[PDB]
Order: C-alpha cells, then structure tokens, then sequence
RNA sequence: ACCCGCAGAAGAAGCACCGGCUAACUCCGUGCCAGCAGCCACGGUAAUACGGAGGGUGCAAGCGUUAAUCGGAAUUACUG
RNA sequence: GUACGGCCGCAAGGUUAAAACUCAAAUGAAUUGACGGGGGCCCGCACAAGCGGUGGAGCAUGUGGUUUAAUUCGAUGCAACGCGAAGAACCUUACCUGGUCUUGACAUCCACGGAAGUUUUCAGAGAUGAGAAUGUGCCUUCGGGAACCGUGAGACAGGUG
RNA sequence: ACGACCAGGGCUACACACGUGCUACAAUGGCGCAUACAAAGAGAAGCGACCUCGCGAGAGCAAGCGGACCUCAUAAAGUGCGUCGUAGUCCGGAUUGGAGUCUGCAACUCGACUCCAUGAAGUCGGAAUCGCUAGUAAUCGUGGAUCAGAAUGCCACGGUG
RNA sequence: CGCGGGGUGGAGCAGCCUGGUAGCUCGUCGGGCUCAUAACCCGAAGGUCGUCGGUUCAAAUCCGGCCCCCGCAACCA
RNA sequence: AAAAUG
C-alpha cells in the first residue's frame, strides 16, 4: 500500500525526507476552556 | 504522606517507648566522667547494636492526621495546610486570623 | 479561585468556637487530634440523619460535646442506649469519660451545612444539579434567609471540562465583619467526579 | 542471588526461542536429513551445496538451545548438593559451566546483530527535526541528549560533528558519530521518525502537540576513491583534429578517444598539439566519467533501496513516546515504559532488543 | 382465470439508519490510528458521530447507492 | 475582469469575455470586546528627582546544564529559581546498587491454637530467624467472648505510579 | 510487582550558566580596652541562677521557675580611649591543614562550634538591571518557628536613621 | 608542462613589500535586553599562518621542493 | 528618530 510522496523522487535519506512531507505533520490539538477553544455549536448541539 | 510511612514512624515510636529507659542509662554512663573505660567501651557497642528504629533521632515527626513530615508543628502536632483548614472551620482554639 | 474562609474571620467577633477548651503545648496537639478523630467518627454515623456540626468543651478532665442537628428522632433515635453507645466510642477515642449534649437548630434551611448534606445527596442519587440548587435556594428563601449564595465546582453532568457554577440571591455580605455569614463546604463523590458545594447564608446584622 | 539468575537467563532464552522458530527449524531439520541421509543426493550438486550448509546452520541453534535446557538443570543439581553438605569445589563448578551458558547466548544474541553486511563498523546518525517550528526543534534535542545518554551507558566516543542548533530553542539537524565495537549493530534498529506528544511550553495556550523527528542511523563505509584502471579495460584511439593549420593539423595523429571497453564510455580530446599530452589528458577526463559513472550507479542503487523504506510509510513512524501519558508505545516493541525520565535518560535496552528481533 | 377438499405455522424479513439537522442512544475495543461523511467535521484515552455488541427509528421484499431531472432555489424573480 | 479569440491601439494596452480546477464560505452593516507605534482624561516608587543594591569577588543557597549506578519528584516570564522540602547525616525519602517479604508495610472480616507482656543466645550490613529460662486480667448454669500473637484461605490491599 | 522491609550511596556530583541571600574591598573603618539603650519571644523527657573548673565552647555542683517571679540573653551598632597611616594594609576573611567540645545509634561522603595557623579573590564591579515616599529606605543587632542536631533562609521584634 | 598571483582562527580580508612583535568585518560561545525569538548592547574564546625542507640568533614574513586554487600563455604553420 | 517576528 503505497504513500504519494509529497517529495516525489527520494534520492538521499528516505526518513528525513518523508518526516519533512505531510504524512509526518504537526499536528495541534483543538482543546476547550482556554485559548483557541470556542465552539459555537458542540458535539450534540445545544438543547 | 503514604500509609506505610505513618505505619513506619508509629512503628519507631512503639520502639522509643519501649527501648528508652534503656537507652538513656546508656547514654547517661556515656556522659559519665566518674566511669570506668572499659564499661563505656561497652556501652557504646550496646548502643551501637540497640535498634536505630528505637531512637528519637529516626523519629521524623509526621502529621497525626495525614502523614506529612514537612510543615510539622508541636502546638498542633498537623501539616501547616492542615492546621490553617482547622483553624478555618474553628476547630483549634485560640487561633485567630489576627494582625499585629 | 481566591478569598478568605468566612468562618476563620468571624471566629472570635460573631461565630461562637467550635473548639472551646485548654490545653497546655505539652497536651494540646494530641487533645486536637482526638477531637478531630471524634470529628471524624460523628461524620461517618451520623451522615444519614442530618447533622450540621459539633462544639467541643472539656473541663477538669470531663468532655461536654455539643451536637447541633435537624432532627432528634434519628440522631437520639427511641432510647438514650444508642447515644450511651456513641459516648462510650468517643471516650476510648479521647481517654476520659465523656458525656454529650444534643442541640436541634431551628429553621434547618438557616444553617448552611445540612443543605449542603441534602444538595450532595440530591446529587449522588442523580437529579439535576442546577436545579436542584435553584430549589435549595428557593427553600432559603421562603425560609427567611437574608441572603443566600451556593457555588457548584467541577465536573457537571460529566463534562470534559469543568463547570463553575453559582447561584446568588439577597444580599450576601462576605466583606461586613458584623454580620452572620453562615459558610459550609460539602464535597460530591459522584460518579463523574467531585462536585464542591459551596454554600453562604446571611442570616442577620449584629 | 545466583539461582534466581538461572531462572532470568533461562527466561531471556525462551523469549529468544520463539522468534528464531524452535518449532519450526526442527521440522525444517527433519526434512533435510530425510533426503540427505540417502546416498543418492549428489544427482543435483547445486540445490544440495545450499541446503547442507543451511542445515549445519540450523544445526548449531536448535540441539545446543536444547543443551540449555538441558545445562541449566544439571548445573543446578550441581549446585543443590554443595551447599547442602557444605562442600566448597561443587559451588565454583556449579558457576563456572553457568559460566558458559551466557556466552552462548550472547552468541546467539550476537547472530541477531550479525546477520547484515555492517554492523561492527563505526556509525553515524542524522536527527532532522519535523515540521513543528519550535516544537519539533525541542523534541530533536531530548532526542539527541537521550542517544548520548544510551553512548555513555553502553560505553562509547561519542562525536558531534555537526549541530545546527533551533531557532528558539533546540536542534535542526544535529550529526554524530559514535565508534566502537558493534556500535551500528545497536542503532540500526533506532532508524526513524518519533512521534512525541507532549504539552508544550511554547504554545501561550498551552496546547497538546503531535510533533515527529527523524533520527536516520547509517555505517561509515570505506572510502574507496577510485579503481586504478589498468590499460586492459582501456581502448586508445588515435585521429586528425578538424579545423586549420595548413600541412601540420592536417598531417597529426594529435586527437584522441579513449572508450571503457566493458562500460561504453567514450571520451574525447583534441585540444593540445601534442598526442602525448591529450591522451594523459583524455584519460584525466576519462576517469573523471568513470567516477561519475561509478558515482552515478552508486546513487541510484542509493535512490532505489530509500524508495523501498518509502513504501513502508507510516511504518517509519516507530516509537510512539505518550509524555502527555508517560507510557511510551513502539511498534514492534508492544509493551510500555511507565518511567519516562529513565527512558530520556538513555536506557533503551527495552526498545533495541524487541526492534531488532 | 377462478372455485371445491386436506394437514399444519408449517416452506415466504430483511436491508438502511440512530451528532445535529433527520424520527431514534447506550456500553466494549479503539485512539487525529483505523475509520466516518449530504453539509457543519467526528476521531487527540471516558466517541449518543468511527467499528462491533445491545437497545432503537423508519421503511418493507426490500433497502440503500450513485446517477440522472425538477423542486425547496423568491439561487434567472412573467408570476416573484 | 484574467486566458484565448476578435475589434481597437504606433506601442503601452483597452475593450468584449470564458472554461477547467478549487474553496465553503465571500462579503455588508452594525454590536460586545480586545487591541492601536489614535485622542482625551486620571493613577501607581512607572519615570523623573534622589538612596542603596545586584550584576564584577569570595562565601550560602536554589535551579538549570552536563555528569552519576542514582543525582526523588514537582515548581518554568512577572505569578519558578533561600520555591514546595519551617530545616537531604540516619530517618526523612519518595531515588539507585545490593540483600529480602507475597493477604501484603497499613486496614477490616474471620476460623481457630495460643492471654498479652515479661527475659535473653548466636549469625548477619541489617532486615530478621530459631533456641533457652518466666508467665495465665473482668463477670460468668462459666461451650466462651473483650483484649494479643501464630496459621492458611480469599475478599481485597496498597502505590510520594 | 510501577508492592512493601532493610542496608548503605545519594538528593550536598562539577568544566560550567543563571537566579536569589551574605561578607567584603577600608580609616563614618579594622581591631584591642572601658561603657549605654531595649523590644519582642520561648520553655517542666524543659530553662537551667549561685559556686567551681576550664583560653573557651562547655562540664560538674546544686536553688528556683508549668513560669511579668527562674532563665535562655551582655542587646549590637553608639559612646570613651588607644592605635594602625591607604598599602592588598592590624582590610576582608576564603580556603587548606592541625589541636579539642557538644548532639545523636553515628558526623566518612554529611553538623555545628571551641580554638592555632593560613591569608584566595576583591581596592566598589561591563552591558544591563532592581528595591524603596518616611520611622520609609539604608543599615545594626535581638528572638522565634521547622531543630537529638544544623540557618546568611523565613516570620517577627526592636537601635540608628 | 611554461610565466605570474594567492592559500592566515569557522567565512571573507589584510599583515608578506623591508624578518622579529597576528589585526579587521561577519559569525561562535557567554551574559543582557524582551513574554519570547530577531536586531542591538556588553564580555570571552579560537590560529603547526596550504604543507615540507633550508638559510638565518630567529621565518606566516626570505628561498627552494611538494600540494590546492585562480589567472595569463599554450603560437607561424 | 526606534519596535522585525511568533
Ligand atoms: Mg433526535
Ligand atoms: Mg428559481
Ligand atoms: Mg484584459
Ligand atoms: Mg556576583
Ligand atoms: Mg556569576
């Protein structure tokens, strides 16, 4: 099962350059109560 | 603190009481100058032997209600936190949040 | 979350002590200790018939132990056994033979810590907290309380995140030094988590 | 205290067991021995050359782990006796046969960082930094001080050669080496992208962050400059040079071509007068195009072997290390590592040992 | 075609869905992985949204699905 | 308002005017905020005016970093850094290198055999493990329970994870 | 067994980087010799006058005080003389060693203290930065709490000011 | 291979002309500033002077061999 | 006069 690498054609490190393609992101958490929280419409909405 | 630390420093205590007597005559024919050398060789040795668990220097004084041995006090015998949510509640006399 | 304990401030101007005895530093610590052990004991019996709290006088090496309850019913119960019973347990805690005196408060919704205890409950066997709370206040205030604030913490309904929650009503002077600010904490074990139930009652100026 | 050491050697060994198939290299065995054992097995010479080294092999793994079974006991018993009846000598021989149990598993620990082309030659590792700006910056750090951590507890020079320190704060990509016996063979298996969560402390709201590293571990391998061509392998040509000059470029032999004869490679020159000149020349520049041919292959032999690894894709992402959690979760590893602060600070021998195997 | 006689439930029920829209919600792996999805994005170790189990809802020898066309679009408005 | 084509243009370009693909928004007004190297007002040892520091040195201490078998852990702009540890010799203490105990170190429920306690002998780093001398409290138609240890089974403990 | 019991090591590492406290660099001083002012505390498994011996920390000896009475404790700066004459000093006391005293099972990693010596850096501190509006800062001492034992910390009390 | 010019702390430049005695800017490291980073402010480290011989009391400095780079030349046919 | 970025 092959991954489309965003690199294309990998000819030095292999690792390095797919830990520097989306595959390996930096991936944020969206966590509530604090800073970039708000939602105006929650998981099962308001009743 | 942990459980088995109070369990510990009750254990020390039961030694202290019980080994004191002891452990203080001892002592006092240590301190002694009007004493034989060969007899306070002894002494020293017995001491060295006696538990460690039974002196009052391994007695790390624990608060009576939760365990912790820093923030220890002899009026209240309790952690410093302790002893102020006492005091909140009214539960120790005399302690006023006072000013000077 | 920040302020001062309303019952620490007011101990020696308008809250009678609730420990009222001395002891020398040599036999002070540990005379706390068994009154808190004693505390402690009365909490664990007597936390299905309401109580509020105890005051605790010991002279010439006798304990006098004030109770202060809503009901006398249960808390005495049909015969002066049981409270014979309850003294003995206390005497071996502290060391002298004790005796107790009972007092029954009167309006049960003035005193702040019996409403705790019935919000908690309220909450353990699962009911809608605010408006239970709403309810409780509602009760104070047919009461003829001056005032009532309660305050709810944490973990409402099982949410992810925390809910600070609180109901204010009348006039509930925190800062006037002079009047009667009956405050109680009690703390929910739910399933959840632990709810904080805060809860202040103005009762007069003095 | 030595007993209870039996028992852990013993344990180690039935874990070793299962992976380097007891049950089936035995039955494997047997078949080998069903044909061979027959005079009539010589009718094919190429079949039976690689399966009778293969069994020789298979041999020296299958009857002596069963020679450890068999060891441990004996020298147990030998020990039982001694100190029952408080006698001395048994209690040394009891040791001293132990003694060479733990080097026949090292051996057969020692096959498992065999089996490669390199792995005791001096070794090298890359920790590029992901995509996370600061975070991941941080992370190649803690990384890189970890695997310094594991150098000083296993026992090796250690050498930053190259440090490309974060912007704020951490690493970019960091190079060193580290020399020694089996140096690689330890950190060949470390080869990849760590995924670390974490709260971080340079998000002002505080947010929980999936950040990725890479730490590419690879050999130092011999130099080898150039192949000194011998004049068997060249073909020397010689020819007019085009243009002007009257009776003389048009009467020179001055021009020539050297061709590889093997490759297919031609060079060519007719820039001096002389031959003598051209052909050294020629041949400067012919083996220039060798060592591009020679730099050429090597690469894309390099090109082919780094896109198989990109074709495992999200199987570089190798050690997951939960901090926000503490439990840290390899892929191969399948089991989890409660202290962190032992993990940080280099003790991998949980990790190498599940990866390798 | 239809009608007369015979035994016995005998041989004829299941797919789609249950976050909100959109009628219907809880538990077990799972954990920004696998997967979901018409749209607003669920999934970051308590998922009423994944996947299964149990409990549903609504259809019904079906039911979804994509497609196609119109509507809702008063999103070409002569109506408007 | 771009491509291509046309028409116009000396040229610059203008004019007419798409499509594919792509996104779930694109905006408009207004509102609460926050922010402004906008404006106005006021205030704080905020500046100014002053008084001494620190930073330079040695010493105490705390952190980090490296290191160590282990350097318990937490605290991290102010609001972490003589902080939690109002007191790390042992203990504390959580940690490491060893030696040890598995219903547990601490609880409660037992079933029973034995009242607790009192005195000592050796080995070991000690945890502890045996041995030898001394012992037997309140009522009891008095089986026994209240106390204190041993034993085995489970419930369950427990964890400064 | 990420559980517990013990023993030691550690948490006091050490090329360093920082923070925070202290003593410093001097003659408003350093020391020697006379002398003045307290406040606030803390104490009966405690404090410990008097007398004696110790350079001395401390011992013996033997009263009193559950303690405005007995004590811990003489407050120290200040004042009154004497010196030294701006030196790396009669500055500063670090460090490194020696000889002793308590405390506790025990100071070796690891307590102070009595003493003898020793005399490192430093001659007001780069960039930068910090506190404080009056009994305030600045500065000198005195307690206490956690303490068998051990504060330059912290809480407090007072002197100059 | 000819003639000429160089190779100097991590980068680029002097200093070599005429012997003694190593500077400049950027970085590097350390502090500071700021919520942080960048810039800026302060402090510090870093050199067998391409390599090897020689002469000279002594060589980066002079001379020669060797290596690397740059330039010019490499012609009439 | 000075304040680039997150
Ligand atoms: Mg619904
Ligand atoms: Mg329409
Ligand atoms: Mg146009
Ligand atoms: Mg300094
Ligand atoms: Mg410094």
């Amino acid at each position: 099962s092959r991954y489309q690498h965003t690199k294309g054609q990998i000819k030095d490190n292999a690792i390095e350059a797919l830990l520097h393609d989306p595959l390996f992101r930096q991936r944020v958490e969206k966590n509530k109560k604090g800073k970039g929280s708000y939602m105006r419409k929650g998981k099962h909405g308001n009743r | 603190a942990k459980q088995s630390m109070k369990a510990r420093e009750v254990k020390r205590v039961a030694l202290a009481d019980k080994y004191f007597a002891k452990r203080a005559e001892l002592k006092a024919i240590i301190s002694d100058v009007n004493a034989s050398d060969e007899d306070r060789w002894n002494a020293v040795l017995k001491l060295q032997t006696l538990p460690r668990d039974s002196s009052p220097s391994r007695q790390r004084n624990r608060c009576r209600q939760t365990g912790r041995p820093h923030g220890f006090l002899r009026k209240f015998g309790l952690s410093r936190i302790k002893v102020r949510e006492a005091a909140m509640r009214g539960e120790i006399p005399g302690l006023k949040k006072a000013s000077w | 979350g920040q302020k001062v304990h309303p019952n620490g401030i007011r101990l020696g101007i308008v809250k009678p002590w609730n420990s009222t005895w001395f002891a020398n530093t040599k036999e002070f610590a540990d005379n706390l200790d068994s009154d808190f052990k004693v505390r402690q004991y009365l909490t664990k019996e007597l936390a299905k018939a309401s109580v509020s709290r105890i005051v605790i006088e010991r002279p010439a090496k006798s304990i006098r132990v004030t109770i202060h309850t809503a009901r006398p019913g249960i808390v005495i119960g049909k015969k002066g056994e049981d409270v014979e019973k309850l003294r003995k347990v206390v005497a071996d805690i502290a060391g002298v033979p004790a005796q107790i005196n009972i007092a029954e408060v009167r309006k049960p919704e003035l005193d702040a810590k019996l409403v705790a205890d019935s919000i908690t409950s309220q909450l353990e066997r699962r009911v809608m907290f605010r408006r239970a709370m709403k309810r409780a206040v509602q009760n104070a205030m047919r009461l003829g309380a001056k005032g009532i604030k309660v305050e709810v913490s944490g973990r409402l309904g099982g949410a992810e995140i925390a809910r600070t929650e609180w109901y204010r009503e009348g006039r509930v002077p925190l800062h006037t030094l002079r009047a009667d600010i009956d405050y109680n904490t009690s703390e929910a074990h739910t399933t959840y988590g632990v709810i904080g139930v805060k809860v202040w009652i103005f009762k007069g100026e003095i | 205290p030595v007993n209870n050491r039996i028992q852990d050697l013993t344990e180690r060994s039935d874990v070793l067991r299962g992976y380097l198939d007891y049950d089936a290299k035995k039955e494997r065995l047997e078949e080998v021995n069903a044909e061979l054992e027959q005079p009539d097995v010589w009718n094919e010479p190429e079949r039976a050359q690689a399966l009778g080294k293969e069994r020789s092999s298979l041999e020296a793994v299958v009857d002596t782990l069963d020679q450890m079974k068999q060891g441990l006991e004996d020298v147990s018993g030998l020990l039982e006796l001694a100190v029952e009846a408080d006698d001395e000598e048994t209690f040394n021989e009891a040791v001293a046969e132990l003694d060479a149990l733990e080097e026949k598993l090292a051996q057969l620990e020692f096959r498992r960082m065999f089996s490669g082309e390199y792995d005791s030659a001096d070794c090298y590792l890359d920790i590029q930094a992901g995509s996370g700006g600061t975070e991941a910056q941080d992370w190649a750090s803690m990384l890189e001080r970890m695997y310094l951590r594991w150098a000083e507890s296993r026992g090796f020079k250690t050498e930053i050669i190259e440090e490309s320190e974060g912007e704020v704060a951490g690493i970019k990509s960091v190079t060193i080496k580290i020399s020694g016996d089996y140096a690689y063979g330890w950190l060949r298996t470390e080869t990849g992208v760590h995924r670390l969560v974490r709260k971080s402390p340079f998000d002002s709201g505080g947010r929980r962050h999936t950040s990725f590293s890479s730490a590419f571990v690879y050999p130092e391998v011999d130099d080898d400059i150039d192949i000194e061509i011998n004049p068997a392998d060249l073909r020397i040509d010689v020819y007019r040079t085009s243009g002007a000059g009257g009776q003389h470029v048009n009467r020179t032999e001055s021009a020539v071509r050297i061709t590889h004869i093997p490759t297919g490679i031609v060079t060519q020159c007719q820039n001096d007068r002389s031959q003598h000149k051209n052909k050294d020349q020629a041949m400067k520049q012919m083996k220039a195009k060798l060592y591009e041919l020679e730099m050429q292959k090597k690469n894309a032999e390099k090109q082919a072997m780094e896109d198989n690894k990109s074709d495992i894709g999200w199987g570089s992402q190798i050690r997951s290390y939960v901090l926000d959690d503490s439990r840290i979760k390899d892929l191969r590893t399948g089991v989890e590592t409660r202290n962190t602060q032992a993990v940080l600070d280099g003790s991998l021998d949980q990790f190498i040992e599940a990866s390798l195997k």
